């Protein structure tokens, strides 16, 4: 009857929708796995625990002199030691060459900050006592703004930095 | 057939696809 | 009242609901000022003259998130997911435990509220260490959340008393939904209870010097995903089991509704690394595993879309509507109890699409911590969950108080739900578009008016939304108190039955429902998924603890 016919027709089409749903979600999983096998995956933070003492990071070791923060570690590779703190970034500016692979090693002496580079996929949380490590190659020279996008106290809306990519 | 219910899941499917492929494109443009 | 002597559960349900709506009103006052802020308009000097205890944008944002997303949603869920099953079974809950759960929620709220109002816990509703709040905030919040453990016991008691008196019978549908809901929430809640007892409480009392912020975040987001399913599922229970009757139809499938709820019991908890894609020190392998499980937790909502749309189409055809789109026009658009959840479901389409983007690991680097994320979640909790709760007042309040809704109050209700819906849709455009232009969330951007010149056009949307929602909020306040403070009472409204829908049955149903009625088995499976999804990372983190000192930066 009407009700019983409707119920059978509804469940029949619902089975089709659920198979289609599964198929679509599987295609998204394949397209995500593709990103993980390209250069675009270097913005995923390193899974390794790299512990540091936030009380001494401004006094001793690689964050203590911002003017020696940019270190050549490879023929076309630079490692940059970045401090995110209440409320700014050091060095400022960060100066790097176009076309090289940049390894950012970011930490905090105080609270959690964000490190979001406008125009890029660099978008990483910065935890005190931990090093956030991400990799990016800048294709275009010019000035890129760093935005703090994790609430870090009353100075948060003013916490900006600068990357200068040199030809 | 539940033609009306089919029209709703078509609109839902197109909304998912525009969101997801639009941001996938953005991700490569920024990469 | 003789009705409260026969159904004392009506009075306790009412105290949960009214305390919830009061929290929603106070938290929502900040909303329009935040929307104006994301429009580059600073109205905080005005707000501070009206509420001079407000010291900062960020204290307002803490009050907004705590009162609306933690307090209002919990009290609504405790009201609906204890009362609806009691009424379906026609059985009285343990009233000693029901009143204890209310007093714990009330005392927890009062104790957490004091340091929030005094500017001693400006840490937001996520309270990420090492930002260090006052001990009363963490103690109050813990007591508030532990209220829900009493609610779990109350419903498992109702279910065990029913089963003992009805051997051989499958759990009735609404009781089935409430049991799997409350058991999911038990498993979900452990992350935040562990974070509070092991770390936040001893830290805030000065018994330990520091907290590891990576372990704190990892325990937080164990609870922090499933809590949004905790918010959602009371709205789904009404949408499955009451809305089809209000539309003039029936629920088209009992088993497809039970199956959506079962998939939420299995998949709501083991997925929280989708909040940690941008965190250091978590293996990318595990992030990909949580991404995949997050995409699967979308299936029960994709199923809900079809089962509910098919039920509304059935109702529209019954009421005379013909063609592709005529079933829509035949539905009762004059009934705010029908209109409110249906508009909520329409906004949930783009809301869900945004969530699927967020879940997709590398795509999250585009949107993480931008205005996109608040755009997404206002369509989910601030629209669907909130509108479903506002609509419930047209049938639930008469049932609890015997107070009638006038034709005038009905018409005012229609205006409130349309303006609230339209305001949320306009704000969604503004926030999603600002997020794609790299505007951060959680930011007093109106204090840096030259920082985001690219966002001038979406900013106009955020201003328009702020004004529309301020009007909706003032009309809602007037309507709710018109109803509560009215003198007229008709006790026969208080003894009327709830408008539970009839179901269309098929030959399939018996067999499907038995397999799903093995709640002990499915609970086991849900527990083991949480062990496999969390255990290996947590072993790693607890083996390498790096506690760091607390900061006050407000
Ligand atoms: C109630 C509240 C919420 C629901 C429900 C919700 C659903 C999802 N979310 Fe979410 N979310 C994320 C992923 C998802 C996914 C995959 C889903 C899915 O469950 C959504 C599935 C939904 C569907 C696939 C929609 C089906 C459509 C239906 C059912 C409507 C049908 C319409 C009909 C029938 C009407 C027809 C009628 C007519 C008359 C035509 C992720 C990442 O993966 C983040 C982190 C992002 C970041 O970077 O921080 C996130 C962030 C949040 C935050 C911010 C937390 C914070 O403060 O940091 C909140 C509050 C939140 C709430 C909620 N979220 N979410
Ligand atoms: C009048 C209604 C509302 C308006 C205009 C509004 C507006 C806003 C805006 C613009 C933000 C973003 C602020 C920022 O990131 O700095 C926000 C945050 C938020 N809103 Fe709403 N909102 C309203 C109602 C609600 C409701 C009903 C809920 C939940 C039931 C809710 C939950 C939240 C949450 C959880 C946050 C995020 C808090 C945080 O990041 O710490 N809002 N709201
Ligand atoms: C670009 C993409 C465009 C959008 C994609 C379309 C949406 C996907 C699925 C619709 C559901 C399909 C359901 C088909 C199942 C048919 C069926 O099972 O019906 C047999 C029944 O027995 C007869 O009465
Ligand atoms: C019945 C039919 C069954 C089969 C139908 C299945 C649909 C396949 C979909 C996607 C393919 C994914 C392949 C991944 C290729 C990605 C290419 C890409 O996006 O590369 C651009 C970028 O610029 C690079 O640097
Ligand atoms: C209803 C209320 C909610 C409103 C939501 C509004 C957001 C809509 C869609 C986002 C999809 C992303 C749009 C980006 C398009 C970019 C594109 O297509 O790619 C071109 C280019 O390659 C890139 O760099
Ligand atoms: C400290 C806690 C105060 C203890 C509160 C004692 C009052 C308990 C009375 C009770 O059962 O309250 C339920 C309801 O208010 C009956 O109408
Ligand atoms: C205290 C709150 C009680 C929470 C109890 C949930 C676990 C439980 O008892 O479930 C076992 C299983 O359901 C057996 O039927
Ligand atoms: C209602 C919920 C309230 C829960 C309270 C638990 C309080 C936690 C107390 C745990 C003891 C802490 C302690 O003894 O810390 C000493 C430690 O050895 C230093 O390194
Ligand atoms: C009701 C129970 C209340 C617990 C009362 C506990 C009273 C503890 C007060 C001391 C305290 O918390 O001091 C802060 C600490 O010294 C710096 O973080
Ligand atoms: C069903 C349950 C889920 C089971 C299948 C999920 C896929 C598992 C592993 C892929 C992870 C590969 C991670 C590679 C990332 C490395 C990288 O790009 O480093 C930067
Ligand atoms: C920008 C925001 C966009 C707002 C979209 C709203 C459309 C909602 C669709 C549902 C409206 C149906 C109303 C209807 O059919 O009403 C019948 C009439 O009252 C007597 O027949
Ligand atoms: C041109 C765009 C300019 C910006 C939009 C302005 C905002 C709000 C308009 C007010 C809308 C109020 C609509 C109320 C509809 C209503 O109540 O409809 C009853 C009907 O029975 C169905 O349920
Ligand atoms: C409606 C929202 C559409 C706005 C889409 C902006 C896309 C964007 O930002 O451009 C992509 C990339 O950053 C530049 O190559
Ligand atoms: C209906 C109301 C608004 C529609 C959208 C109005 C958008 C028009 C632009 C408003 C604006 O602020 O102008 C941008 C720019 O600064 C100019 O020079
Ligand atoms: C209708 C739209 C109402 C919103 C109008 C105000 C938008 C706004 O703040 O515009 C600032 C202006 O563009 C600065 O030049
Ligand atoms: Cu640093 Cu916000
Ligand atoms: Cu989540």
């Amino acid at each position: 009857v009407d009700e019983h016919k409707a119920h059978k027709a509804i469940l029949a089409y619902e089975k089709g929708w659920l198979a289609f749903s599964l198929a679509m979600l599987f295609v998204f999983i394949a397209l995500i796995a593709y990103t993980l096998a390209t250069h675009t995956a270097g913005v995923i933070p390193a899974g390794k625990l790299e512990r540091v003492d936030p009380t001494t990071v401004r006094q001793e070791g690689p964050w203590a002199d911002p003017a020696q923060a940019v270190v050549q570690t490879g023929p076309n590779q630079y490692t940059v030691y970045v401090l995110a703190f209440a409320f700014g970034y050091q060095p400022n500016p960060i100066e790097v060459p176009q076309g090289a692979e940049i390894v950012f090693k970011i930490t905090s002496p105080d609270v959690i900050h964000g490190f979001h580079v406008e125009g890029t996929n660099i978008n990483v949380e910065v935890l005190p006592g931990e090093v956030s490590t991400v990799r990016y190659t800048f294709k275009r020279p010019g000035e890129y703004r760093i935005i703090c996008n994790q609430y870090c106290g009353l100075g948060h809306q003013n916490m900006f930095g600068t990357i200068v990519v040199k030809e | 057939k539940p033609k009306g219910a089919l029209a709703v899941i078509l609109v839902l499917t197109l909304t998912i696809l525009v969101f997801w492929l639009g941001v996938y494109a953005v991700f490569f443009a920024r990469g | 009242s003789r009705v409260y002597e026969a159904y004392p559960e009506k009075k306790a349900t009412l105290y949960f609901l009214v305390l919830g709506f009061l929290a929603l009103i106070v938290g929502s006052l900040f909303g329009p000022f935040q929307a104006l802020n994301y429009g580059n308009v600073d109205a905080y000097p005005l707000l501070k003259r009206l509420l001079p205890f407000v010291q900062s944008y960020y204290q307002g944002l803490t009050l907004h998130g705590v009162l609306n997303a933690i307090v209002f949603t919990q009290l609504f869920a405790q009201a609906i997911m204890v009362y609806l099953p009691a009424r379906e079974l026609n059985m009285r809950p343990n009233m000693g435990l029901m009143w204890l759960s209310w007093w714990m929620a009330f005392i927890g709220l009062v104790v957490a509220a004091l340091p929030l109002l005094a500017n001693e816990a400006t840490v937001l509703y996520t309270f990420y260490p090492p930002l260090k709040g006052h001990w009363a905030f963490y103690l109050g919040a813990s007591v508030f959340v532990l209220s829900t453990w009493v609610s779990i016991y109350i419903v498992l008691d109702l279910w065990r008393r029913w089963k003992a008196a009805n051997p051989g019978k499958v759990t009735p549908l609404v009781t089935y939904m409430a049991v799997v809901f409350w058991l999911m929430w038990f498993l979900a809640s452990l992350g935040l209870v562990l974070e509070a007892v092991l770390f936040l409480l001893p830290w805030s009392f000065g018994l330990v010097e520091g907290v590891d912020p990576l372990v704190a975040r990892t325990l937080f987001w164990w609870t922090g995903h499933p809590i949004v399913y905790f918010w959602l599922l009371p709205a789904y229970a009404i949408i499955y089991t009451i809305l089809p009757k209000q539309a003039g139809g029936k629920l088209v499938s009992d088993p497809m509704a039970r199956l959506a709820f079962l998939l939420f019991l299995l998949l709501s908890t083991p997925v929280g690394f989708h909040h940690q894609f941008a965190d250091p020190g978590i293996d990318p392998t595990w992030k990909m595993i949580h991404s995949v499980l997050t995409l699967f937790v979308a299936v029960p909502s994709l199923m809900t879309a079809f089962t509910v749309a098919a039920s509304l189409e059935f109702a529209g055809r019954l009421r005379g509507g013909r063609g592709l789109f005529g079933w829509i026009r035949a539905l009762p658009w004059d009934n705010p109890a029908f209109v409110a959840p249906v508009l909520g479901l329409l906004g949930f389409i783009p809301g869900g699409a945004g969530g699927i983007v967020n879940a997709s690991f590398t795509l999250d680097y585009v949107v993480h911590n931008t205005a996109w994320v608040p755009g997404h979640f206002h369509l989910q909790v601030a629209s669907l969950v909130t509108l479903t709760a506002m609509g419930s007042l047209y049938w639930l309040l008469p049932n609890l108080t015997g107070k009638p809704i006038s034709d005038a109050q009905r018409r005012l209700g229609l205006a409130v739900v349309w303006l609230w819906f339209l305001g949320m849709m306009i704000m969604a455009v503004g926030l999603h578009w600002a997020g794609l232009l790299n505007v951060p969330r959680r930011a007093y951007i109106a204090q840096v008016p030259d920082a985001y010149p690219h966002a001038a056009v979406p900013m106009v949307f955020n201003v328009l939304a702020g004004i529309v929602l301020l009007v909706a909020l003032l009309l809602f306040i007037y309507g709710l108190f018109s109803v509560l403070l009215s003198r007229e009472r008709k006790p026969e409204l208080a003894e009327a039955p709830l408008p539970f829908a009839e179901v269309i049955s098929g030959p399939e149903d018996r067999r499907l429902v038995l397999a799903m009625d093995r709640i002990g088995f499915w609970f086991a499976v849900a527990a083991i998924l949480v062990v496999l999804a969390y255990g290996p990372t947590l072993v790693q983190l607890f083996g390498h603890l790096n506690p760091v000192p607390g900061w006050r930066l407000w």
